[PDB]
């Protein structure tokens, strides 16, 4: 009996240290061993180190002497404590039972120097040359924008067939995705199809018609 | 430290049949050796613990073998729920270590990929920048090829690929393929052709246009 669960800041930046917080339901802190797991891209993951039911520490050599976890035995929680890090810091970390029985649901800690930027929204319209066929690809550029993550949608949400989104790449610490639709022919551009992106971080909400 | 190799890498099936997946230490580890099983936007979870010890709540079909340096997970009559990413962890020696994971697919005819290409906006070009945008949807198997040629010459910086996984739906996968230029280098040339290779077709799916066209 006991569920985890992770929280923490999803931005730091190589001059910051990282801190995270597991918090421990059902049973105490000191009832068992826990540890912070992390994968990295790629599907890596790493065992990062434990901490036992009474306090003592073991850390992965390769985090040597960057790491620290430490519990407070009265609110039932216990954290991760990284230093120097870097953008080769940037994953996804969860919270676990030492032997991987029980896990948090997991939380991303994206490193970086980048600076809040928004995003530019360019509209990917058909050539003249493939506008032939049964149906049309349409597209939306999101680029040059931080931190993650945007919301796109089409037509408000109205549109969510044939739709393709891709996931975000970096260009040179800023952030960009496409999102593609397909829709028949006949229906477009007679039937508008608009591009729809959202940037929480740079309050930025805005439409274009493709 | 220890490395644990699995294999295969890619594990491609059928609903119903039944799959076996390998997991080798680079040395004994014993027993001490867990299965876990991981979805997108998921924690992963303990399926199999010290090579054959069954976990509670999980499914019949999930069993565990091995011992020493090799190990075996298997899945007796996959269902559509158990695909997604497979990874072993040993206990033996510290630092625990995880293999590299087998992703585990579900099979499907091969479909050839729609492809489509899409020229600088002229919004973009007024900042500055020509992204050229090739998008090449609901293609199986997974395995494609993406080249970029400008007036004939194969390009590759500047290129930037993006994958979707598995589509739960019709288990295709899709790829956008962009070519980042400055407006500068982009008006210095004319046709651009985004060209797929994939095993649907013997010769690769062209799609290009001129600068002086539209």
């Amino acid at each position: 009996e006991v569920q985890l669960q992770e929280s923490g800041p999803s931005l730091v930046k190589p001059s910051q240290t990282l801190s995270l917080t597991c918090s421990v339901t059902g049973d105490s802190v000191t009832s068992d061993y826990w540890s912070w797991i992390r994968k990295f891209p790629g599907n890596k993951l790493e065992y990062m180190g434990y901490i036992s039911y009474s306090g003592s520490t073991y850390y992965h050599p390769s985090l040597k002497s960057r790491i620290s976890i430490t519990r407070d035995t009265s609110k039932n929680q216990y954290y991760l404590q990284l230093n120097s890090v870097t953008t080769e810091d940037t994953a996804t970390y969860y919270c676990a039972s030492w032997g991987g029985d029980v896990w948090g649901a997991g939380t991303t800690v994206t490193v970086s120097s980048a600076k809040t930027t928004a995003p530019s929204v360019y509209p990917l319209a058909p050539v003249c040359g493939d506008t032939t066929g049964s149906s049309v690809t349409l597209g939306c550029l999101v680029k040059g924008y931080f931190p993650e993550p945007v919301t796109l949608t089409w037509n408000s949400g109205s549109l969510s067939s044939g739709v393709h989104t891709f996931p975000a790449v970096l260009q040179s610490d800023l952030y960009t995705l496409s999102s593609s639709v397909t829709v028949t022919s006949s229906t477009w551009p007679s039937q508008s199809i608009t591009c729809n992106v959202a940037h929480p971080a740079s309050s930025t909400k805005v439409d274009k018609k493709i | 430290d220890i490395v644990l190799t699995q294999s295969p890498a890619t594990l491609s099936v059928t609903p119903g049949d039944s799959v076996s997946l390998s997991c080798r230490a680079s040395q004994s580890i014993s027993n001490n050796l867990h299965w876990y099983q991981q979805k997108s936007h998921e924690s992963p979870r303990l399926l199999i613990k010290y090579a054959s010890q069954s976990i509670s709540g999980i499914p019949s079909r999930f069993s565990g073998s091995g011992s020493g340096t090799d190990f075996t997970l298997s899945i007796n009559s996959v269902e559509t729920e158990d695909f997604g990413m497979y990874f072993c962890q040993q206990s033996n020696s510290w630092p625990y270590t995880f293999g590299g994971g087998t992703k585990l697919e579900i099979k499907r005819a091969d479909a050839a990929p729609t492809v489509s290409i899409f020229p600088p906006s002229s919004e973009q070009l007024t900042s500055g920048g020509a992204s050229v945008v090739c998008f090449l949807n609901n293609f199986y198997p997974k395995d494609i090829n993406v080249k970029w040629k400008i007036d004939g010459s194969e390009r590759q910086n500047g290129v930037l690929n993006s994958w979707t996984d598995q589509d739960s739906k019709d288990s295709t996968y899709s790829m956008s393929s962009t070519l980042t230029l400055t407006k500068d280098e982009y008006e210095r040339h004319n046709s651009y052709t985004c060209e797929a290779t994939h095993k649907t077709s013997t010769s690769p799916i062209v799609k290009s246009f001129n600068r002086n066209e539209c």
